[PDB]
């Protein structure tokens, strides 16, 4: 799960960029 | 490669706006990605540091370019933390819920930034995950 949530989390950041 | 899925001339102009001395610092090149539409994490950054340290040539900006296109990321990928929480197995969780598990854990995001991007999906309450995941993949 952890490994999923970094990358739900970098696509968040990218999204903000 | 890496030229299929992003700009070639944009890569160049992104290292060109930041670069100092010819270099870039792995936190700006993580914003280039970004703006690429790139999607690193800590542990893209903690890799490319101990090859390289701090700052990359142009050279090594572009290997952590290629690092950074996770070509393998996907819905099914991506809803595995929600899912677990969704016990009844709606395909649904609260924002609440979901702003919770976006700040707690992992490269955990601020409150604020978990806020606007459930916002910036939903108005509603009830937030469709696989959706939201679809979307932030785009």
């Amino acid at each position: 799960n952890i490994x999923s949530l970094l990358r739900v989390q970098a696509h968040i950041r990218k999204k903000m960029v | 490669q890496l030229e299929e899925k992003v700009d070639e001339s944009d890569v160049r102009i992104y290292f060109n706006e930041k670069s100092s001395g010819g270099k870039i610092s792995i936190d700006n090149a993580s914003y280039n990605a970004r703006k690429l539409g790139l999607a690193p994490s800590s542990i893209d950054e903690k890799k490319i540091k101990e090859l390289y340290g701090d700052n990359l040539t142009y050279e090594q900006y572009l290997e952590y370019l290629s690092i950074c296109v996770h070509d393998k990321d996907n819905v099914e990928e991506l809803i595995k933390m929600f899912a677990h929480f969704d016990n009844n197995c709606t395909g649904y969780l609260t924002k609440s819920q979901m702003k919770n598990i976006l700040t707690t854990w992992g490269d955990a995001l601020t409150d604020q930034e978990a806020i606007d991007a459930l916002n910036a999906f939903s108005s509603e309450d009830n937030i469709d995950y696989k959706l939201f995941c679809e979307d932030i993949l785009q």
